[PDB]
């Protein structure tokens, strides 16, 4: 059975995309390893129904990220931060595609991806929540506005809500993460306002003799 | 721009393992990715990993994983390919590439569009034993007249040929060697020069085997004196 | 894993015409990321087109890219000699995958080979082998043929040979036969000859040398 | 999503009321209101998935 060494990274940390978890981008498994060694090194997030996603992506058995045309009109992207660098430079979750100010201004935005193909999309992203009023409006003019991911079959509205977090690494706000699964012949469909962590494409996401353990044994 | 310049063609056994460079201009290197990708039949082209020197950061194809080491010399600007436990059908030239688009911070790019190349690196895996080639010129005869030389019975693959230098290069054609049924190559290379010229032009065959450090020339000439 | 899939195998079109190359890819790929290659024969990939239609830096505007989703096109306008390439598409979307290619070859007015014939070195032949040269220059189309006689009597499992690519500028094909005797066996005869026939032929050409 | 004419949607909810219980709505807009109650109970009922004719 195929073994894949999580090493440093979580499996979570591995999907999302952070910096020092760039080796495990598209890699595939029948199990995946989590070490108690693993640490996270990236914007501060928290994943309401972690566990559930966790284990949906462990019995899929790969991280096959495949990229998508958004169009995010007006708006200015790949954003980055110090609580998230790679080396000395500011970087951020490579699968996700931070949303702010261009020339002082931000419209609302309204994109669909449509599912035109023979299997499912999972469709990770997130929504900023930031640490004071002034943060908000510098990221984004407009004020706590709303974020909402919709389906044939799915919902998802999402407050921002603005707010001191715990200090993780320069930064006291916060990312709350989310999953979609969109069908074939299914419609992604993205009406945001502001705070919109924006999904960069899609996983292929199946099922399978595929999963994950925790241990520290050595692989040999 | 950089032509990015790579290291000189290899003969490995099983078991065994490569560096091939791959050297970069400053702005190629710090600015832009490195990816590796190789080719032989069978295998049209095969991405294998690819690397930001500006990081350090990697990523590797699963195909090549844990014997694939991709690495860097800032003061060089090259960047190294390490397949380690050579298998026989490793054999391949081996490519360095530039990624198209520029470095983003928040999206390492380390699948794009490849924009400069390399010249490409033959690795030859086998456990059969190097040997260096003889040279034998084929002496022309009766307007336009061709003549050549004949590269026989080597191991591996490439050889270089040239004439009179590099003074010599229209004209000339050489052949895609061919495996001989001893397990050895041969390869010929034939130049079409004026017949009048035979008589006053020297015409010199190079050939260079860097698989074995070998380097040959040969002066192509004429016979016909006896009825 | 995105396979793809390109047609036709091989393209073979005269100068002034256009060349249609059409890729299909196993997913839908956005038109954002897939690129276009050339490879002339020993040459490193050149990066025609990026971004599906994108053309690329030092590249001609007969080169033109199109497509979307599963289906890709690379357009050549104004066929020229030098265009004697293999084509390959790509997409990065995913990790890097790459087509099997598309064989262009440029017609040209059939060209009969200049036929010459080298007998084995003196040098050679101290060795213990007799090796026999029999070149075809310069011709159109690639198929040829070429027959071996000793004493005028065919020899077969001998005789091995190879052809260069099409030349990017003149559009023609060479051939390097050669007939590898031992010494011994060299020595038993005195007539050696290439016969070659070819479509710029009207009849069969014989070219050949005598000893020993 | 566009779905028959419209670009918009409902979000379904329940409520279960006790004897002794009281239902009671306070809106200020946007309400699909409830015409009456389901009476629940439960027993020897179930649900199946199936293409199966009955006969
Ligand atoms: C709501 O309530 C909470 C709790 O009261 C509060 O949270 C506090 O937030 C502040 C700022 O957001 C944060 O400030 C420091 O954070 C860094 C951590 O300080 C900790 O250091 C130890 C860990 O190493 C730890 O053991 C200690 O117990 C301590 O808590 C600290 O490094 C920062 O200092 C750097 O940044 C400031 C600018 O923000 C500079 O002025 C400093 O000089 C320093 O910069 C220097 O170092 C950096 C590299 O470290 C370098 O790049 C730079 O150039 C320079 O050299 C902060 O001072 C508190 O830690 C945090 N407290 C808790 C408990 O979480 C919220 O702020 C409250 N909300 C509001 C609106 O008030
Ligand atoms: C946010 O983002 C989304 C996506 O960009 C966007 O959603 C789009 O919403 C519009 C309107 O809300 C909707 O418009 C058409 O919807 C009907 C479906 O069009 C589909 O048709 C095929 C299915 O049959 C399908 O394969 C196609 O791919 C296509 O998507 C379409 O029939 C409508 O056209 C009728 O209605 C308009 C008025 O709304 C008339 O002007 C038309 O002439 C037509 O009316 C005629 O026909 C009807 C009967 O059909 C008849 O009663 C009438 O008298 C007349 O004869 C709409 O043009 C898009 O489909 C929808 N897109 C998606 C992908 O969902 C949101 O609108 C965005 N939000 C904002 C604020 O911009
Ligand atoms: C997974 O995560 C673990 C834990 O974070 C990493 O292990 C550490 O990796 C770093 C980076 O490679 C190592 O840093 C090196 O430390 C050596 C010793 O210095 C300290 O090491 C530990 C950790 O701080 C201290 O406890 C100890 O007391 C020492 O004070 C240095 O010798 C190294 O210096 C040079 O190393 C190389 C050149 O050889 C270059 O990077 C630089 O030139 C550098 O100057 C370096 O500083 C660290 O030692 C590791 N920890 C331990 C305990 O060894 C894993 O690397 C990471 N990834 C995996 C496992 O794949
Ligand atoms: C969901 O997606 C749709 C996609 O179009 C998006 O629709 C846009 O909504 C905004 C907000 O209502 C519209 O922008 C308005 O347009 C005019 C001028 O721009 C004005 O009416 C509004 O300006 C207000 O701003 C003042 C400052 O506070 C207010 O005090 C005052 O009341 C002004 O009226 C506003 O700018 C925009 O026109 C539409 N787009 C289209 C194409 O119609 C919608 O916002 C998305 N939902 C979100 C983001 O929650
Ligand atoms: C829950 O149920 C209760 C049932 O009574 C309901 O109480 C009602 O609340 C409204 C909203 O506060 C009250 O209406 C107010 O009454 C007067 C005049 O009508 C005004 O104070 C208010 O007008 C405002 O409107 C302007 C326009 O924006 C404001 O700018 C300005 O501040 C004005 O003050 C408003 O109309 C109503 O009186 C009570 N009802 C009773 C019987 O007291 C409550 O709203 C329900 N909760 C909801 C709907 O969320
Ligand atoms: C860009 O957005 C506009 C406005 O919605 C849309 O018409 C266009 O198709 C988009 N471009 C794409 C999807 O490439
Ligand atoms: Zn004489």
């Amino acid at each position: 059975h195929q073994i894949l060494d999580g090493k440093n990274c979580t499996l979570i940390d591995a999907l999302l995309g952070d910096p020092h978890c760039d080796d495990f981008q598209n890699k595939e498994w029948d199990l995946f390893v989590e070490r108690s060694t693993a640490y996270s090194n990236c914007y501060p997030y928290y994943v309401p129904d972690y566990a559930t996603l966790r284990s949906l992506v462990a019995s899929s058995g790969n991280l096959e990220f495949t990229q998508e045309s958004f169009n995010w009109t007006g708006v200015a992207q790949d954003g980055s931060s110090y609580a998230c660098r790679r080396g000395s430079v500011n970087s951020f979750f490579s699968r996700l595609n931070w949303l702010y100010n261009l020339n002082y201004k931000y419209p609302e935005q309204n994109v669909t991806m449509p599912n035109n193909d023979k299997f499912d999309k999972l469709y990770i992203w997130g929504v900023h929540h930031p640490g004071t009023d002034k943060d908000q409006t510098n990221l984004y003019v407009q004020a706590s506005g709303r974020v909402i991911v919709s389906t044939k079959r799915s919902q998802q509205t999402v407050i921002p809500n603005i707010g001191s977090r715990p200090w993780v690494r320069g930064v006291s706000s916060i990312i709350s993460i989310y999953w979609t699964i969109v069908k074939p012949g299914d419609i992604l469909l993205i009406n945001s306002t502001g705070n919109l962590i924006a999904p960069r494409g899609y996983f292929k996401i199946q099922s399978g003799k595929s999963s994950i353990m925790r241990s520290d044994a050595h692989i040999d | 721009q950089v032509q990015l310049v790579q290291s000189g063609a290899e003969v490995k056994k099983p078991g065994s393992s490569v560096r091939v460079s791959c050297k970069a201009s400053g702005d190629t290197f710090s600015s832009y990715s490195i990816t590796w990708v190789r080719q032989a039949p069978g295998h049209g082209l095969q991405w294998m990993g690819g690397i930001f020197p500006i990081f350090g950061s990697t990523n590797y194809a699963q195909k090549f994983d844990d014997r694939l080491t991709i690495t860097t010399d800032d003061s060089s600007r090259t960047v190294y390919m390490e397949l380690t436990s050579l298998r026989l059908e490793d054999t391949a030239v081996y490519y360095c590439a530039r990624g198209a688009s520029k470095v983003e911070p928040a999206a390492p790019a380390y699948s794009d569009a490849f924009d400069m190349w390399g010249q490409g690196t033959l690795v030859t895996v086998s456990s059969a034993s190097t040997k260096g080639p003889s040279v034998f010129p084929l002496a022309p005869s009766s307007g336009t007249a061709a003549l050549g030389c004949l590269v026989k019975d080597y191991f591996p693959e490439p050889v270089t040929v040239s004439w009179n230098s590099g003074a010599l290069t229209s004209g000339v054609h050489t052949f895609p060697a061919v495996l001989q049924s001893s397990g050895l190559y041969s390869l010929s290379s034939v130049v079409t020069v004026p017949s009048s010229s035979l008589g006053t032009q020297t015409y010199i065959c190079n050939v260079n085997h860097k698989p074995s450090n070998t380097k040959v020339d040969k002066r192509v000439e004429p016979k016909s004196c006896h009825h | 894993d995105i396979v793809m899939t390109q047609s036709p195998g091989t393209l073979s079109l005269s100068p002034g015409e256009r060349a249609t190359l059409s890729c299909r890819t196993s997913q839908g790929v956005s038109s954002s990321y897939l690129a276009w290659y050339q490879q002339k024969p020993g040459q490193a990939p050149r990066l025609l087109i990026s971004g599906s239609s994108s053309r690329a830096t030092g590249i001609p505007d007969r080169f033109s890219g199109s497509g979307s989703g599963r289906d890709f096109t690379l357009t050549i306008s104004r066929l020229e000699p030098e265009d004697s390439a293999v084509y390959y598409c790509q997409q990065y979307a995913t990790s890097p995958t790459f087509g099997q290619g598309t064989r262009v070859e440029i017609k040209r007015t059939v060209a009969a080979p200049s036929v010459f014939i080298f007998p084995p070195s003196d040098e050679q032949l101290k060795s213990g082998t007799a090796s026999v040269v029999c070149l075809l220059n310069n011709f159109y189309p690639r198929e040829a043929k070429v027959q071996w006689k000793v004493d005028n009597a065919l020899q077969s499992g001998n005789s091995q040979e190879s052809v260069t690519e099409q030349d990017s500028k003149d559009s023609t094909y060479s051939l390097s036969s050669t007939l590898t005797l031992s010494k011994a066996d060299y020595e038993k005869h005195k007539v050696y000859a290439c016969e070659v026939t070819h479509q710029g032929l009207s009849s069969p050409v014989t070219k050949s040398f005598n000893r020993g």
